[PDB]
């Protein structure tokens, strides 16, 4: 091959991780279908957050995909208690993630894995959505989806109460999850199981009514909860200002419709307001 | 140092597709199936089915290869 | 998307020229390293192409019996797998036979439709060893047929826009009473063109145009007007007119394709035979 190994990057669940010369190299059933999903998604996919597949080869049944090199992600940016997370960084963190996932949307595909550690970073400051291995197109009816998408502290409610078809909501919620993690540095919401989860969203937003959800009890696992009042927006971050407040609720509104999209989420006037984001050389590296 | 909202600048070498809100003012969400309770509430609705068939449809019929 | 998508930059080619070009330099690589490895058996092109129309017509019974039932775009996407495929390839060097099961694994693999590999080679009409021989040498093959493909896996097929079509007119076009008229005669003359090179050569857009002004014709219906006010194609007359031949020569194409005879079928297919024993 044209690849000489250099490092290793990791281990994962379906594939090992090496640098090369530079690019990340990932290496009865055939060829993983993680390999060949990520392989057929990013084929159509041309965005500068959206991570490039350059090159795939592999020998029989044993696969390797070619993307470029990632400098770091999110996940390590918001664990790493020496960097100061500004309200600029956050805004461009943001808005790099929102304008690729307004781009994958576009293109009828749903990421279903969005975490700090699947948002990573470059030596340039742009952020990629990484780990299309769960990624699927959205928009068909006859399109089966599995409720058990999504790292549960980023688990959007209606997935978690079990809906077989959903949105763009899922990786909206999954956006708003991020978002508080970078406001808090700690997981927003981090459930020990799915009923933990729900309880803790509850707990911390507030039990949602038919009013907020209108089709609530209409999901397959619907659990019926207590009605808790839930902690005011402004509580839980109190160094969030009133647009930001904005941007996080309509990111956490119950009702996945009402949901803010990628695109309206851009829309909106935080993005717009001072301070602008920064650019991607000023952004903390760790 | 600011940011605008700019929308994506994608030709499709087609015919204008209706915008996705506007689906059901303009009577096309009544040639298709709605979207079920359960799928509204996890967020499905037959506008988005509607939204890209049409887009499959006027996607690159003018264009030359 | 389409207008974005592997499909319109690296698989819809000027003509049935440039087709006929990359076939024939693919008998001719062939027969160079045949000889150099060490004749009435070698087959021409045409009757590769012969062979190769016979096999993406099994192709086609094998997936539409397949057990649990394929979606439709997996089918599409398995018979535009075998026709790349056989682009750039000799049947001589790779057994359509298999190359097809092959297509129809990835296939079913791409487009997210889940089957295990026991379902898949018990749907092969063959004894458990003989499906289990298959299945290996599907494995075998699954590696090469993505390279073939350049690892251009997303097949965009005609049957949604289609059905985008059919909402549209339904929508736009109140002169035409009840499109859905025009389903089953434009979803056969869709098959038709299925089987000729058009899918390589137009837009899925322009195909499923095609298949409905086709019905809408046979029927006596005109709808010139769609295309001139409800697609606005008022400012660029040219693109109409381009609309309006591109049409006609996907009409020409199905007017030409000729179907494999059985004879000829059972000719070349010894001759393949033959071309497998050895080389
Ligand atoms: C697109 C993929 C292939 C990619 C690109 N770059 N890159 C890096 N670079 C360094 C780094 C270090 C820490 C945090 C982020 C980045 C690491 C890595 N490790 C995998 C290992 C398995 C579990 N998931 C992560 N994958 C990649």
């Amino acid at each position: 091959k044209r690849y000489e190994k250099l490092d290793f990057l990791g281990e994962g669940q379906f594939a090992t991780v090496y640098k090369a010369r530079i690019v990340a190299i990932k290496k009865k059933d055939g060829i993983n279908r993680t390999a060949l999903r990520e392989i057929k998604l990013l084929q159509e996919l041309s965005h500068p957050n959206i991570i490039g597949l350059l090159d795939a080869f592999g020998h029989k049944s044993n696969i390797s995909l070619v993307f470029d090199f990632m400098e770091t992600d999110l996940e390590v940016i918001i664990k790493d208690n020496s960097l100061v997370l500004t309200p600029s960084h956050i805004k461009a963190y943001m808005l790099m993630t929102l304008q690729g996932l307004e781009y994958l949307h576009q293109h009828w595909i749903l990421h279903r894995d969005l975490k700090p550690n699947n948002l990573l970073l470059d030596e340039n400051g742009v952020l990629k959505l990484a780990d299309f291995g769960l990624a699927k197109s959205f928009g068909s009816p006859n399109r089966a989806y599995t409720h058990q998408v999504v790292t549960r502290w980023y688990r959007a409610p209606e997935l978690l109460f079990g809906a077989r078809m959903y949105g763009v909501g899922v990786d909206m919620w999954a956006v708003g999850c991020i978002l508080a993690e970078l406001l808090l540095r700690v997981p927003f919401l981090p459930g020990d199981s799915d009923l933990d989860q729900l309880t803790r969203i509850f707990e911390t937003l507030g039990t949602p009514t038919e009013e907020q959800w209108p089709d609530m009890c209409s999901l397959p696992d619907y659990v019926t909860f207590k009605s808790f009042p839930g902690i005011p927006l402004h509580h839980i971050f109190s160094a969030a200002g009133d647009d930001l407040l904005d941007l996080i609720q309509g990111l956490f509104l119950f009702n996945p419709c009402a949901r803010i999209t990628a695109t309206q989420a851009l829309k909106m006037k935080y993005f717009s307001n001072r301070p602008g984001p920064t650019p991607g050389c000023q952004l903390p590296r760790p | 140092a600011l940011y605008e909202y700019q929308p994506l600048q994608i030709e499709t070498y087609g015919p204008h597709v209706p915008e996705l809100e506007m689906l059901g003012r303009l009577g096309y969400l009544n040639h298709v199936r709605a979207a079920s309770p359960q799928d509204l509430a996890g967020g499905y609705t037959s506008s988005l089915a509607c939204h890209r068939a049409l887009q499959d449809a006027f996607s690159g019929l003018f264009w030359q290869p | 998307m389409y207008h974005n998508s592997s499909q319109k930059r690296h698989w819809t080619f000027s003509s049935e020229e440039q087709l006929a070009r990359l076939r024939a330099d693919a008998n001719r690589k062939f027969r160079c390293k045949a000889v150099a490895n060490g004749d009435p058996v070698f087959l021409e092109p045409h009757e590769e192409m012969t062979l190769c129309k016979y096999y993406e017509k099994r192709l086609l019974e094998f997936c539409s019996v397949f057990k649990p039932a394929m979606p439709r775009s997996v089918v599409g996407t398995a018979c535009m797998y075998f026709k790349r495929f056989y682009l750039n390839n000799s049947v001589m060097e790779y057994h359509p036979r298999i190359i097809m099961l092959t297509c129809a694994f990835l296939a079913c693999k791409v487009d997210e439709f889940n089957v295990s590999s026991p379902q898949f080679v018990g749907n092969l009409r063959e004894s458990p060893l003989g499906q289990e021989k298959a299945l290996e040498q599907i494995l075998e093959y699954e590696l090469l047929l993505i390279q073939q493909l350049n690892f251009h896996l997303i097949v965009h097929n005609p049957y949604r826009p289609f059905e985008g079509f059919l909402i549209d007119l339904k929508t736009r076009y109140p002169i035409l009473e009840n499109p859905e008229i025009l389903r089953k005669t434009a979803d056969d003359f869709l098959n038709r063109i299925a089987l000729t090179d058009a899918y390589l050569l137009y837009t899925p857009s322009q195909i499923a145009l095609t298949a409905i002004l086709s019905s809408a014709s046979r029927a006596g219906i005109t709808m010139e007007s769609y295309l001139s006010e409800s697609l606005m194609l008022k400012e660029n007359r040219t693109c109409l007119s381009q609309l309006l031949d591109i049409m006609k020569s996907m009409r020409n194409l199905v007017k030409k394709y000729e179907p494999p005879r059985s004879e000829e079928v059972a000719v070349l297919k010894q001759k393949l035979e033959r071309c497998h024993s050895a080389e």
